[PDB]
């Protein structure tokens, strides 16, 4: 399930901004 | 008319905007409580003013850190800019000021944390309860457009919840005012529109999509576009393929359509009617625009209090020290704060 997908990703934690 | 009320908002706005408050406390007029956050250039306390007893919410910067990561003009926008705004969603400045080492910026505080803890924690929000907390991002950016301002940083951890239930859309660190097009590759990934990602001028129609991606993640529980590595979120926005779950109302699936829309020619937000093409689309029929505005409406989620300074909405970071250098640091570079 994408769930589960997103649940096992690293990007499940605060997100931190990029830039340049 | 709401023509009327942003004509007005916006001279007061331009007041502020040409001639910025400056120096308006102390640090040793506040007890610093907890850490509420924190980022690249220091972080955010929950502080109280001694004077009054108030608490707030201090941004703390630290100017080295901010020249180092080429953040100078930005810094720059988030203070004027936040002095100079008032709006029921946003917290304007109470206070700024600096020292030898930091920059201050003091703001009111949410006691309900971020809605990204709350919206990891169960899942995902019911249509109505996204729909609560769209409707007053929607009125936001309304304003914040209207005054040539781009926002540039919606996301679940910018959006910190009050102790009515209500939102304040917080982090301007991105913010800028511009008529026409800029092009700073800035944001937070999930988020980016694709004009952005493809390098190309853009505009505060890059609010808009990023308004898609928060509707479809408070109300999926998961963004329409996620993988590992950055680079692979790129290549799944630019292609722009979204799948809805199941779950998502028809409504919701051609809100977002509209929003998610590679096309800047058909993306809701950025058409001829402007704004009106989101709030008069069928998903926001239940909403009451100027109940929301007046904070009228009951919120599906109120927070869990105990006091004034309560901090249990919030997670707990590792403290550290506000040091102030004996000598001024980077004084010609921040001026004007
Ligand atoms: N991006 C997430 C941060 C969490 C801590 N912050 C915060 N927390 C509480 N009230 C506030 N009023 C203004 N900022 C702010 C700042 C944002």
């Amino acid at each position: 399930t994408t769930y589960a997908d997103f649940i096992a990703s690293g990007r499940t934690g605060r997100r931190n901004a990029i830039h340049d | 008319s709401v023509k009327e009320f942003l004509a007005k908002a916006k001279e007061d706005f331009l007041k502020k905007w040409e001639n910025p408050a400056q120096n308006t406390a102390h640090l040793d007029q506040f007890e610093r409580i907890k850490t509420l956050g924190t980022g690249s250039f220091g972080r955010v306390m929950l502080v109280k003013h001694m004077e009054t007893g108030n608490h707030y919410a201090m941004k703390i910067l630290d100017k080295q850190k901010v020249v180092k990561l080429k953040q100078i003009e930005h810094t720059l926008n988030e203070k004027r800019i936040l002095q100079a705004v008032n709006f029921p969603f946003l917290t304007k400045l109470e206070f700024s000021f600096k020292d030898n080492s930091n920059l201050y910026m003091v703001m009111e505080y949410a006691p309900g944390g971020e809605m990204f803890s709350h919206l990891r924690r169960i899942g995902r929000f019911s249509e109505p309860h996204a729909r609560f907390y769209a409707a007053q991002i929607v009125l936001t950016f309304e304003y914040l457009h209207s005054l040539d301002l781009i926002y540039r940083d919606l996301k679940p951890e910018n959006l910190m919840i009050d102790q009515q239930g209500y939102i304040k859309v917080t982090d301007f660190g991105f913010a800028k005012r511009v008529k026409g097009r800029t092009w700073t590759l800035c944001g937070t990934p999930e988020y980016l529109a694709p004009e952005i990602i493809l390098s190309k001028g853009y505009n505060k129609a890059v609010d808009w999509w990023a308004l898609g991606v928060l509707i479809y993640e408070m109300a999926a529980g998961y963004p329409p576009f996620f993988a590992d590595q950055p680079i692979q979120i790129y290549e799944k926005i630019v292609s722009g393929k979204v799948r809805f779950p199941s779950h998502f109302s028809s409504d919701l699936k051609d809100l977002l359509r509209n929003l998610l829309q590679v096309d800047l020619t058909k993306r809701f937000g950025n058409l001829k009617n402007g704004v009106n093409d989101i709030k008069n689309h069928k998903w926001f029929a239940t909403t009451d625009w100027i109940a929301i505005y007046q904070r009228k409406v009951e919120a599906p989620f109120i927070p869990k209090f105990k006091g004034p300074g309560d901090t249990s909405n919030f997670d707990d970071y590792e403290e550290e020290e506000i040091r102030v250098s004996i000598n001024e640091k980077c004084g010609k570079e921040f001026s004007e704060f």
